[PDB]
RNA sequence: GCUAAACCUAGCCCCAAACCCCCACCUUACUACCAAACCUUAGCCAAACCAUUUACAUAAAGUAUAGGCGAUA
RNA sequence: GCUACCUAAGAACAGCUAAGAGCACACCCGUCUAUGUAGCAAAAUAGUGGGAAGAUUUAUAGGUAGAGGCGACAAACCUA
RNA sequence: CCUCCGCAUAAGCCUGCGUCAGCAACUGACAAUUAACAGCCCAAUAUCUACAAUCAACCAACAAGUCAUUAUUACCCUCACUGUCAACCCAACACAGGCAUGCUCAUAAGGAAAGGUUAAAAAAAGUAAAAGGAACUCGGCAAAUCUUACCCC
């Protein structure tokens, strides 16, 4: 029904809500998948709850109740998502060693920087992929010069502040 | 009205600083040391003008020729530039011929 | 910022001057 | 505007939303917002021994000519302005009352000998002891202006008054400091003042009348 | 919070910072020295005696700690004063406000001795890093500050969307090699018959 | 019984344009 | 002519509103006469469970202990659920103690990742 | 009668200055090169 | 800049001391009060 | 659920399903005036109008009978002393019509004034500035400047 | 006495040493999903025009040589 | 994205007399005059005009690019 | 009292006179335009398609024209997504400019030329004029009236 959009009527207009402590990740592990799958719907409808009255707040030019209890279920939210990825990543690493969940390859594009090209799906092989065989995955002879530029552009950047940290902290042996 | 109101922080300076203390020292090496070296080998700064004192456009054809294979790509083009500006200036203008 | 302290000791003691023809003694 | 909630509605008003931000640090207090029991002038020896706990050394009978003191060298701080030492002998809540009017006029009061023997007539009770104290002295005071012309008061005649002087101690290194001055209702109105004044009637716009 | 910002009393949030901190401020950085993390040794709640300027060898007890700027805020102590309160015809009550002071500033005090010592990290075999006094052999404690937020830990009655401890505890969890969505279907009770259908990834 | 309010800013901004010069007169002579 | 600002589906003639929209992913296809027909299979029904009897409420009161982080990797997974089973069947073919060799075969894949979230 | 040179389309401002003709050609990727190395915020239309 | 001129207020000053006493401009403007101090001079 | 890789489907595989939604919702009150029947939410933009329906008939039980969804425009139009603007951001509405003659209303969140009156004694802190509200002692104007502290 | 003035530290320069780096995106870039690169630089300018020509560790050495045997190299 | 020309597929042209026809609108152009001349405007305004079913005008997208383009040659026009 | 404006679409622009607050449309907070209109289309392989339009019927054209399938094979799901605001765009401006189409072709829609005065000169825009009628001037330019005839190109 609607109102679990919103809090008890005992909870209306009160300023102060006393709320218990976000979970952390050491509790969740000892959870089990369908018991932390129930835990997400709990904590989904406890946030849609929260995201209605931070908009009826904003709405009626008032302050929140307590917005420190959004703080406490998206910190606990995260931290649910964060212990299904942690048996995700660890299974997958038992049945086949990868260590990431999306396939993906380093290449180089037509500027010549590397950049890593996470794979996407599709339905025919590459080679008759005619959009696919347009974006092209290499740096023609006339990219080396920009990537020199790039390169001592970064060199410049890190002289200058690796340079300025001493000249910082010779100035601390002139005050102290 | 560019002065200042106020006078301005003291300059402290150390005269018996490690620097100024053992300034010079060494600098007479080859003369009482049996010449195992020179005291240019003691001068410290880039390494293409220890030892060697010129005129600006001796200093960039020196710095290309011993520290331009290394240069930055767009610091060498402005010493080319530099070493071309340089050479119409000396060889081309001037009150003495 | 200009550096230097003969100028700013020379206008501190002009300032004082001009502080006596403003503001002289008994 | 004129009070702090009427903020709080033009804000609510104009959107601005100002939340309550905690603090684990807040305001550390060392005197009171006025009287305990305000002693009304024409039963409290708990109080003496509610001192005695936090004290260890503290004796009444040797107190008004002590807190006497502390009352005509914290007013030599008013002929001279030195603020510094009237923290230290008078207290956070009196010490507006006493300095904030005389602000660009210079005063000229004055202590001449007593009348009576000042003495103590109720004591009470983180923790703020309260020692009402009553002397009977003779003052002498003139206030001036910004131009040092006499505003109020002979400089030389000497009057007699009647005080009521309520004092004030934080129950580790506080003292006695006056907190208060009990003016009661049965005196007889001050010294009329110098200047002549205007009290304005009544502004009428153009759709009042004056009645 | 820009870089070289300014950190002050009002915490860098607040509205009376907002005031004083807007988003175009360039001030001048104040220049601390650089105390590790190991190295610092006041907490909210230690009792310190000042020494420099007003209040000279009174002891106070630390109330607020900024430790971006080596600032220790001494209790009741070294204070100036100010008025709270703002309507346009009004006179005046003041606050005794605490002005912070530096940690050379400060100095920790002994409980069986009540006298200023320094603090050197000294290792027992009873505690991993401890105050230890350095004219006394002492362990000095690291005193109970009221909590972070709002706790009063011992003292807490939950309300009717808080787990019980009971329940936050209960190791349910069964390491096994199904996946949360191998799990939730077959005690969600769905079939699933049709198989996947081999895609291309590139 | 005596404080600080609420809070202020400010704003500002600057552009310019170019031209040339055009349909003047007194020819050959 | 205003280039910072973000190329959004507001932004074209009418044929290009048509094809740019937001992130919200495709439902079915289109025919002809631009009918579409939406795919009951490429829309995501929610697998909710009940609710109903569930004692963990979404907070966590405040006289929990405290632990250690201590995470869960690939061998703290194996020396839990398929290590022991192992030195119950070696005092006395790695698909018996939970191996599964190859993934074309299941609804759930690992690698690449069949199912979603 | 002059200034109004610019007739605002989106087909068209796409179709010339866009990332796709830039790319399109090797004497245009090295302006959207020489702009990474600028450093703009925009490299394209 | 290395060294730049932080006398120049006392060179200004030594000019405009001896015009003081014209009219116009030419007591507070160092360019014109310097034109007329020389034809003072 | 958004920011996720959907998988793909081709003809005669299997179904499609979230098991932990990632697009969390907001029920907002309507602006404007409509019928009694339609509830209006805060959509974000990676959510259809077929995934909405299921998300009120799944999670939360609700017979939803009609939604309509737009895109509203958040402004661009207002800048910072860098002259950046500052992009307020765009949101999707959804607006769902509640079946078998359902009514919802918007409650009244914050009742205006609840208890009795505004505050009083809030820490010691404000009964040390109400205090002076009673006792500000204001002055006479028969006495003029002088002040009211000496007893003479 | 208005407008203003003052400021000192953000940062930078030069060297040494060391070889530095979830999702979406080539279609209308930032859009979940369908049948191919290599190829002499010229010119200003100098020669008082210009037309061959004109520079791009130390020492041997501005030497041998080159050159409208000239500017110069 | 102006303009010179072209390509694809569009659009517009009252009323009256009777065909690169006449009168005449909308529309296109810019003859003469006055105002304007840091202007309303980096070429406008008011009136007066030329054409207005045609070699017409026009919206949309595409094309040709500087040792060039395009040109009913004015050495015009190719973002004031 | 004006109305040669207006209302829609297109293109363009991107929250740009809605609520609350702060010569004599700006800033902060909140709110909004909801698909039926309009975009976003199409399973293959062969083979199909001489005869404009114009009220299309007579009559007339030349410049020769915007409008179509069939065969066998495959096919069962279905209403998603996206634009929807404004006093708006291009001209550096809250610019006497420019700007496609459908309707209203004088309005049912949209607006205000005068901040207040005084009533000089010069200047701009207009209306009236005795008697004369091109004497003006380079020229009937302009205005006012409607016309003849003869050239050059
Ligand atoms: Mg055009
Ligand atoms: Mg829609
Ligand atoms: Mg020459
Ligand atoms: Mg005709
Ligand atoms: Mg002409
Ligand atoms: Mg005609
Ligand atoms: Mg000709
Ligand atoms: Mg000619
Ligand atoms: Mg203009
Ligand atoms: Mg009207
Ligand atoms: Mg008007
Ligand atoms: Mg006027
Ligand atoms: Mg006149
Ligand atoms: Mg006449
Ligand atoms: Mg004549
Ligand atoms: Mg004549
Ligand atoms: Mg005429």
């Amino acid at each position: 029904g609607l109102e679990e959009f919103f809090d008890d009527p005992k909870n209306w207009g009160q300023e102060k809500v006393k709320s218990g402590a976000a979970w952390t990740c050491q509790q969740l592990r000892n959870k089990s998948n369908e018991d932390l799958h129930k835990l997400w719907y709990v904590l989904l409808k406890e946030r849609n709850m929260l995201l209605t009255l931070e908009q009826e707040a904003k709405r009626q030019r008032l302050p929140m109740p307590s917005p420190e209890r959004l703080d406490k279920v998206v910190d606990s939210m995260d931290a649910l998502d964060k212990v299904v990825q942690e048996r995700e990543d660890a299974l997958r690493l038992l049945q086949t060693g990868q260590e990431r969940a999306r396939p993906g390859a380093w290449r180089r594009d037509i500027f010549g920087r590397i950049i890593w090209h996470k794979f996407k799906q599709w339905v025919i092989p590459w080679h008759l992929n005619k959009r696919y065989n347009r974006k092209r995955f290499f740096a023609l002879p006339y990219v080396d010069h920009f990537l020199r530029l790039e390169r001592e552009k970064r060199a410049r950047i890190k002289a200058r502040k690796e340079n300025l940290e001493r000249k910082k902290a010779k100035i601390l042996l002139k005050k102290f | 009205i560019g002065i200042r109101l106020t006078l301005p922080p003291p300059k402290v300076v150390d005269r018996w600083n490690e620097k100024r203390a053992m300034f010079g020292v060494y600098d007479n090496i080859g003369i009482l040391g049996n010449f195992e070296k020179h005291p240019k080998e003691l001068i410290r700064g880039p390494i293409w003008l220890r030892g060697w004192k010129g005129n600006e456009l001796q200093r960039c054809i020196r710095k290309r020729k011993m520290v331009g294979s290394r240069m930055f790509a767009d610091d060498l083009h402005n010493l080319n530039k530099r070493i071309r500006y340089l050479y119409k200036h000396f060889n081309r203008h001037g009150k003495f011929r | 910022v200009k550096k230097g302290f003969r100028a700013a000791f020379r206008f501190q003691k002009e300032l004082e001057r001009q502080r006596l023809l403003r503001c002289p003694p008994p | 505007f004129k009070t702090e909630k009427e903020f709080m509605q033009h804000a609510r008003k104009a959107g601005l939303v100002i939340p309550p931000e905690k603090s684990d640090r807040s305001i550390h207090l060392a005197c009171t917002a006025g009287i305990f029991d305000a002693y009304v002038p024409p039963a409290s020896q708990v109080s003496i021994r509610r001192i005695k706990d936090y004290d260890a050394n503290f004796k009444i009978k040797d107190f008004p000519e002590k807190a006497k003191d502390i009352f005509i060298e914290a007013h030599l701080c008013l002929n001279n302005s030195d603020h510094d030492r009237l923290h230290t002998l008078v207290t956070e809540h009196c010490f507006p009352d006493m300095t904030w009017d005389i602000k660009y006029k210079t005063v000229r009061w004055s202590f001449v000998e007593s009348l009576e023997p000042s003495h103590v007539v109720q004591v009470r009770c983180n923790v703020y002891g309260q020692i009402t104290v009553r002397m009977h002295t003779r003052q002498t005071l003139a206030i001036y202006d910004r131009f040092g012309r006499l505003m109020y008061g002979q400089e030389d005649v000497p009057k007699d008054v009647l005080e009521y002087v309520v004092f004030e101690k934080q129950l580790p290194y506080g003292s006695w400091r006056m907190h208060t001055k009990i003016v009661p209702p049965w005196a007889p109105p001050k010294q009329p003042i110098l200047k002549t004044v205007m009290i304005p009637g009544p502004q009428l716009k153009p759709e009042e009348e004056y009645e | 919070l820009p870089p070289h910002y300014r950190y002050g009393m009002s915490p860098p949030g607040s509205v009376a910072d907002k005031r004083k901190n807007p988003p175009w401020i360039r001030r001048r950085p104040v220049v601390v020295e650089p105390i590790s993390d190991e190295d610092w040794y006041l907490f909210c709640g230690d009792t310190v005696e000042i020494l420099e300027g007003k209040d000279a060898g009174k002891q106070g007890k630390v109330v607020q700690v900024i430790r971006q700027r080596n600032w220790v805020v001494v209790g009741g102590l070294n204070t100036h004063y100010r008025y709270i309160g703002k309507t346009m015809d009004y006179r005046g009550t003041m606050i005794p406000s605490e002005a912070p002071l530096l940690h050379r500033q400060v100095k920790l005090v002994d409980p069986m001795d009540r006298k200023p010592t320094e603090i050197e990290w000294r290792f027992t075999e009873a505690g991993e890093r401890v105050r230890v006094s350095t004219r006394s052999g002492r362990i000095i404690p690291k005193p109970e500050f009221p909590r972070a937020d709002g706790i009063v830990p011992e003292t807490w009655i939950d309300g009717p969307k808080d787990t019980s401890v009971e329940d936050a505890l209960e190791r349910t969890y069964v390491p096994c090699l199904k996946t949360l969505q191998e799990e939730v279907m077959e005690a969600m009770g769905i079939k699933e018959t049709r198989k996947y259908k081999k895609v291309y990834w590139y | 019984x005596x404080x600080x309010x609420x809070x202020x800013x400010x704003x500002x901004x600057x552009x310019x344009x170019x031209x040339x010069x055009x349909x003047x007169x007194k020819k050959x002579k | 002519a205003d280039r910072m600002s973000k190329w959004t589906s507001k932004r074209g003639p009418r044929s290009f509103r048509g094809r740019k929209g937001r992130g919200a992913k495709g439902i079915g296809f289109l025919t002809s006469g631009w009918r579409f027909v939406q795919i009951k299979e490429m829309v995501p029904e929610f697998v909710v469970p009940d609710l109903t009897g569930f004692k963990l409420k979404p907070y966590v009161s405040y006289l929990a202990p405290e632990s250690e982080e201590t995470p869960l990797t690939a061998a703290q997974l194996f020396s839990e659920a398929v290590a022991p089973a192992i030195e119950k069947d070696f005092k006395d073919n790695l698909e018996k103690y939970g191996f599964e060799p190859t993934q074309e075969g299941k609804l759930f894949q690992l690698y690449p990742r069949n199912f979603l979230r | 009668a002059r200034g109004n040179e610019y007739q605002p389309s989106n087909i068209k401002r796409k179709n010339k200055h866009g990332w796709v003709r830039r790319l399109s050609t090797p004497a245009g990727v090295q302006v959207i090169l020489r702009r990474m190395l600028k450093g703009r915020k925009s490299l394209s239309h | 800049l290395r060294n730049r001129v932080t006398d120049r207020y006392f060179r200004i000053q030594e000019v405009l001391k001896h015009a003081r006493h014209f009219r116009g401009r030419k007591n507070r403007c160092y360019r014109l009060a310097v034109r007329t101090v020389i034809r003072a001079f | 659920a958004r920011n996720v890789v959907y998988p793909l489907y081709r003809l005669g595989g299997p179904q499609l399903r979230v098991f932990r939604t990632n697009f969390f919702i907001q029920l907002v009150r309507p602006g404007v005036a409509q019928p009694e029947d339609t509830v209006q939410f805060r959509i974000p933009m990676e959510m259809t109008r077929v995934d909405l329906r299921n998300y009120l008939e799944g999670i939360y039980n609700v017979p939803v009978a009609a939604v309509r969804t737009r895109v509203q425009h958040g402004s661009n139009k207002r800048r910072d002393h860098r002259n950046v603007r500052i992009k307020k951001p765009d949101y999707k509405v959804a607006y769902v019509q509640l079946a078998h003659g359902q009514t919802f209303t918007f409650p009244d969140l914050f009742p205006e004034k609840d208890e009795s009156p505004e505050g009083s004694a809030a820490d010691d802190l404000y009964s040390m500035l109400e205090e002076e509200r009673q006792q500000r002692q204001s002055s006479d104007p028969r006495r003029g400047g002088v002040p009211s502290w000496f007893g003479l």
